């Protein structure tokens, strides 16, 4: 993990995410939306739970991206919760929650749920 | 939304 | 938001969370589990999407807590996705995802989902 | 359960649900949207897992409502997953998934998640 | 849809599901767990939202399975929410919620979330 | 959507 | 749990 | 789990 997590990850929609996993559980980096234009980049911050694993379990982690930068303000934030599995074909399997700020009346429809799998290729 | 696929 | 988010929040189970919302969307603080003993404290990191709101919408945010500190290593991480509503009775309504690191065979059962509402009281 | 589940349930938004829990795990009834006009009624079908409970656990159940009747076709369906707790103040605590039919391009945003608590009062 | 939904579906874990989609939105059938032994079969009931689709959208549906039959009583129920996409390679993309009956103290951990994709092959 | 609160 | 993969 | 209610 940590060294194994640090790097560029890609998902099946065309998004790219680049993270540095720090020694004491920190996850810092940027998320880039498709097109890959100069600033389809947003800041991401998260944490991972490092442990001794004598049974090949994955490393639990999560991160958040607020969809606001100097070109866009989508008034929403997404959190990804999942685990990192390293090896020949390392991947991060996640489930995410995307919440939009709404008025109280629309709070019932404020959160979407999905899943993403990220690979190094 | 910036989190989606290309729109293309 | 920001100034309104900074502070101590409590949920209906007895957990306490203390955050500082920084000028450029950062969320940094600590989460404390019930009992409230010296270190039932974990680091939390997140982001919030600040905007001009002329229609009373909430502020979207999210944060992550890896359940590892110097007394516990629960090999899991939780992410909370929701929105902050300020005012007389400000609250943060969230839905969360808690993922445990598992072996590949148990990956199907690695994530629990729930919801939490936090208040200043 | 079963006898305890059969009846009218109300949630915090103003929706009413009326179910009959059949002997062999069947759940059949109607869901009514707010206003409570003649046909804001949709059919619901589900199942519940009946067991001997010597430790006061809840009864797991779930049901589905397709949002189509003779006045509306909202091209979506919602499933509620939760448990029934009986007693003085019996309630059904649920988490739901509402999926809309979308084109493949919008499949990422097709599902919302939420939670509902239903009571007999 | 309807005729297109009726049939046998398989997911990536080895589960098989057989449904009949009735004229007025009903979904009735059986779910079979891996091994495929005589009774790893459970009853499933659900609904689908049929509509005219002039833009190639999927058909929203959902179903519930209570994990109790004459050989097992797993004290839980799962609901799948998703959409059916037909064609050369028809598939049903879903997200599910599995809730176990728990005591009130464990209600926080009663629901797992995941996703499944089913195909005809 | 029919699943929401009154719109009122 | 009956909803999982084979345990094998 | 540290995220739960008191166990008490």
């Amino acid at each position: 993990a940590e060294a194994g997590i640090t790097g560029t990850w890609y998902n099946q929609l065309g998004s790219t995410f680049i993270v540095t996993a720090g020694a004491d559980g920190a996850l810092t980096g940027t998320y880039e939306s498709a097109v890959g234009n100069a600033e389809s980049r947003y800041v991401l911050t998260g944490r991972y739970d490092s442990a001794p694993a004598t049974d090949g379990s994955g490393t639990a982690l999560g991160w958040t991206v607020a969809w606001k930068n100097n070109y866009r303000n989508a008034h929403s934030a997404t959190t990804w919760s999942g685990q990192y599995v390293g090896g020949a074909e390392a991947r991060i399997n996640t489930q995410w929650l995307l919440t939009s700020g709404t008025t109280e009346a629309n709070a019932w429809k404020s959160t979407l749920v999905g899943h993403d799998t990220f690979t190094k290729v | 939304h910036p989190q989606g696929p290309p729109c293309k």
